[PDB]
């Protein structure tokens, strides 16, 4: 009974290509690898760790 | 009837999702540059702990985290001076989550004693004492996030997750639908939706403000015990006990890419992102933590230096350390 | 004497390649870092000194048939050797009775053996080792009274062991006889509760389902100690009870003998799967 | 400037010089998981013992300090709970020896040896000791007297079982009652002995709601695991 309402609500939802996700995602992290510490080594400087 | 038609419409969610897999994101991403390798050293070892430590959570400006362990203690840390502030004892020795509040005045905890207590630290003419015991559950807590100074979501092994006001201590509303033990869960950036992974293998999208779900992913194969989102607030990974890791997205609404080794055949204990998003962090029984990459799925870093399971893990929020919890009561900073 | 020289190059390696890694394991693996690990260190530091500063210059010695460093430096020798040996026995005792508190008696153990009185225990055992060899050989309290022991005193080149036969005694009763009878004991009651236990649990369940276990590890550690010591310690008396019996080449080959527990001791003491898994990541 | 920094250091040494002082009790404090089943009787054994969420309860004996814990108000087939109890003393199992002939479908005695079974072949529990308390001895005593039922029917098994040579009757006992209090006694041990390997044992008693004795058996068990523990590191057993 319940389950039945439940999927008539997950089987009417609108989805988009994988290569459209794929491709946001990929452009986020490109856009923001810049301002990683952790992908690329800080200068010693500004380390407060070290 | 009614059980007939409950198999009908599982057939046709699984059509809908073919159709729109034009490719996958491995195949998209076969040109971008590899990452490397990448390794980092223990800058700040803390000592303290009497017993086995199960949790741990970084303070917003980066600097103060708290941590949990089965002696019955709930120890507040200084990580740039390596310095202890607090020290509040328990009622119960049996603890297994905690967590700190955005504007740090608050420190929530809880574990098999089905209640959730929160501490007020920033107090006047006193020590921290309890401020409100939270009850209602009829299982043990697994975990709890603070949404702000007021509210809070838990969810607890009775299969069920529920949202509280701290003031008045009154679950709002509560969210049912796992037919298993809810082990974590994971807040949104903007804290309008959240995800918890239970131990019937399934994953679900669950929505504050109304109280309803939204979407089921069940690609995993076994229990699942941690749950992220990434960044951008579009997707979210996974880490059963197979030794497996997936990354989901909610738009296309089905499984992307799967984090898996051959000469791997322990449990994952906790997942964690990096700050833009490219490296995801993963911890493991094998006693060592695993650096994987998201748009890749390419080992790139090995973390072993500690001696027992680690069991908590977590990265600050303006991405320059990373902590990490083990059974043998030392916590251990990365850079 | 060609062949001779070639050996013992091999004595002196044994024994401190074999003691540092006990200290270094020790030191770098916090694992490694309980109280009953603190006597196991103390002995290997003794063995350590030994082997670094007793063996060589006795083997030149040895080899080359005189001393050219003097007097002083003979005596500090000798002060030294006394230490050392002195100092090296008396921590078995310690580890005896140490596993004897933890077997007999385990609900105490806990709080009986700190981490605070294990280093006033070995503070005290090391002065006790110090003060038998430095205080009295360094003030002139052992000398003999013969004509060879004043003949070689006055020499510059001969650098030769004479004692009356007080302090022969009392050295020997102090470094070995005492330790004996207490690790002995000790090693009785270990036995008897093992075979208790042994016991009951063959009574237990034996249809579903001796001591050779617990026999071999008394014996090796027993025997390689008092095989190794006793000798020694035997014409340590007798030479000078009647002299005119014992000849110089025995009393040199039975203390060399005695010279080698302290390179065999990590090969017994330090056999755990921890000190293993340790030595073999280095 | 220093200002800050000189109290940092003068809060931090309060912390650590009473984090020393409990230490002391922590290590000097032994914890017991109560398990058990059913209407096996764990309340009534907790209960008499004292007198001499989670349920705890703190008794002291022979100057020892000694922690009980009842996992109560979590009913779950899947425990994943028992991963936290993996550093306790030993594990007290209670089941109800008189329920042989009761339905739940299988039996009682089958549903507590399957979960016995389940618990002692656990990854984590591959170390921990159980304390077996074969409780209501009064009750299988007069369902054997009687006629009224047999264990052939539910264990066929039973046929063919003799008693042990070695055993000891209480006085005034029945040849039938002692073979059916060591058939289920065996039954038990059967399943300890083939897992492990010197690792961790199993120590069984037949126990009653009466007698008062229970401590000082706890007592002793504990005192044999420690010196067990202790023998096996220094390989003399
Ligand atoms: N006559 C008799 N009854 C007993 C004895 N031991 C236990 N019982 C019964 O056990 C009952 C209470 O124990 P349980 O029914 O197991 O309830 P509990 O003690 O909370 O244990 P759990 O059901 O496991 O929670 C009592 O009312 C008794 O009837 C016994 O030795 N003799
Ligand atoms: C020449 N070497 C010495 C001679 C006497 C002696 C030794 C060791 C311990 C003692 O108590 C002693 O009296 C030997 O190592």
């Amino acid at each position: 009974r319940k389950l039945v309402e439940q999927l008539k609500m997950e089987a009417n939802i609108d989805r988009i290509k994988v290569s459209k996700a794929a491709a946001d995602l990929m452009a986020y992290c490109e856009a923001h690898a810049k301002e990683d510490p952790l992908l690329t080594p800080v200068p010693a400087s500004e380390n407060p760790f070290r | 009837q009614l059980r007939q038609e409950a198999e009908q419409l599982k057939n046709q969610i699984r059509d809908a999702r073919k159709a729109c897999a034009d490719a996958t994101l491995s195949q998209i991403t076969n040109n971008i540059d590899p990452v490397g390798r990448i390794q980092m050293r223990t800058r700040r070892t803390l000592r303290g702990h009497l017993a086995k430590i199960y949790a741990m959570h970084w303070g917003t400006d980066s600097r103060l985290l708290v941590s949990a362990s089965q002696d019955g203690k709930l120890i507040i840390w200084d990580s740039y001076t390596t310095n202890k502030v607090h020290a509040i004892p328990l009622r119960s020795s049996w603890v297994m989550t905690c967590a700190y509040a955005p504007s740090g005045n608050y420190v929530a905890c809880g574990g098999l004693d089905n209640i959730c207590s929160i501490y007020n630290l920033k107090t006047r003419e006193g020590n921290v004492r309890v401020s409100r015991e939270l009850a209602g559950h009829t299982g043990y807590l697994s975990c709890c996030r603070f949404l702000d100074d007021n509210q809070i979501v838990t969810s607890s092994g009775d299969t069920t997750c529920a949202l509280w006001d701290i003031e008045t201590g009154q679950q709002t509303t509560t969210f049912t639908g796992h037919t298993g033990d809810v082990m974590s869960l994971s807040l949104a950036p903007d804290t309008r939706l959240f995800v918890s992974g239970a131990c019937d293998a399934s994953a679900k999208l669950w929505d504050v403000r109304e109280g309803m779900c939204r979407q089921t992913f069940t690609g995993h194969e076994s229990d699942i015990n941690a749950i992220c989102f990434f960044p951008n607030g579009n997707a979210f990974a996974t880490g059963s006990d197979d030794a497996t890791c997936r990354l989901f997205d909610l738009r296309a609404d089905q499984e992307l890419m799967t984090y898996s080794h051959d000469n791997i055949i322990c449990g994952i204990t906790s997942v964690s992102f990096s700050k833009s998003g490219r490296l995801l962090l993963a911890g493991y029984d094998d006693f060592n933590c695993n650096v994987w990459d998201a748009l890749k799925a390419d080992r790139a870093g090995v973390l072993a230096g500690h001696d027992n399971r680690v069991s908590c893990l977590g990265v600050t929020d303006d991405g320059m350390a990373v902590a990490t919890g083990s059974w043998d009561s030392f916590l251990k900073i990365w850079n | 004497v060609v062949g001779m020289g070639i050996v013992m190059s091999l004595i002196v390696l044994a024994i401190v390649f074999g003691n540092v890694l006990v200290i270094t394991a020790i030191a770098k693996f916090e694992r490694l870092q309980t109280v009953t690990n603190y006597f196991i260190t103390s002995l290997a530091c003794a063995d350590l000194v030994m082997g670094l500063a007793v063996v060589p210059f006795g083997a030149a010695h040895i080899l080359t048939k005189t001393w050219t460093f003097g007097n002083f430096w003979c005596e500090f020798w000798t002060s030294i050797d006394v230490l050392c040996v002195t100092a090296s026995i008396e921590t078995l005792c310690v580890i005896a009775v140490d596993r004897y508190f933890a077997i007999t008696s385990p609900f105490k153990y806990q709080s009986l053996l700190t981490k605070n009185k294990a280093r006033v225990i070995i503070l005290m055992v090391w002065i006790v080792s110090g003060l038998t060899s430095f205080l009295p050989i360094q003030m002139h309290w052992y000398r003999a009274t013969h004509q060879e022991a004043i003949n070689c005193y006055a020499e510059e080149t001969c650098c030769d062991f004479f004692t009356n036969q007080a302090y022969a005694i009392a050295s020997s009763i102090v470094s070995f006889y005492v330790p004996l009878v207490i690790m002995v004991f000790v090693y009785s009651r270990v036995f008897q509760e093992a075979k208790r236990q042994l016991q009951k649990i063959d009574k237990s369940e034996g249809r579903f389902h001796k001591e050779h276990k617990a026999l071999k590890t008394l014996g090796i550690i027993m025997g390689t100690f008092t095989l190794c010591w006793l000798p020694f310690f035997i014409v340590n008396i007798v030479h000078v009870i009647q002299d005119n019996l014992i000849r110089k080449e025995v009393y040199i080959l039975l203390n060399w003998i005695g010279y080698v527990n302290s390179g065999f001791n990590p090969l017994i003491y330090c056999r755990s799967p921890d000190f293993r898994i340790a030595f073999q990541e280095l | 400037q220093r200002n800050e920094e000189k109290a940092q250091r003068e809060a931090n040494k309060k912390i650590e010089k009473q984090l020393q002082k409990d230490k002391q009790v922590y290590r000097a404090t032994h914890r017991l998981l109560l398990l058990g089943a059913g209407e096996s009787g764990k309340s009534t054994i907790v209960k008499q013992m004292r007198i001499l969420g989670i349920f705890e309860t703190k008794f002291q004996v022979d100057k020892v300090n000694f922690h009980m814990f009842d996992v109560g108000g979590q009913r779950d087939e899947r425990r994943k709970w028992i991963q936290c109890f993996n550093d306790v003393t030993a594990i007290i199992f209670v089941v109800a020896s008189s329920s042989y002939n009761m339905v739940i479908q299988t039996n009682r005695l089958q549903e507590a040896l399957n979960l016995f079974k389940s618990i002692w072949n656990n990854r984590w529990l591959r170390t921990i000791s159980v304390i077996l308390f074969l409780n209501k001895q009064d009750l299988l005593a007069e369902k054997v007297l009687a006629g009224k039922s047999k264990i052939e029917d539910y264990f066929p098994e039973f046929a063919r079982y003799t008693t042990p040579e070695d055993a000891t009757p209480e006085p005034g006992e029945d040849p039938r009652v002692t073979r059916a209090k060591y058939f289920i006694r065996d039954e038990f041990l059967r399943i300890s002995t083939a897992s492990g390997d010197g690792r961790h044992y199993c120590y069984p008693h037949f126990t009653c709601a009466v007698d008062t004795e229970n401590i000082r058996r706890v007592f002793n068990d504990c005192r044999d695991i420690i010196q067990r523990m202790h023998l096996r590191q220094y390989e003399l057993l």
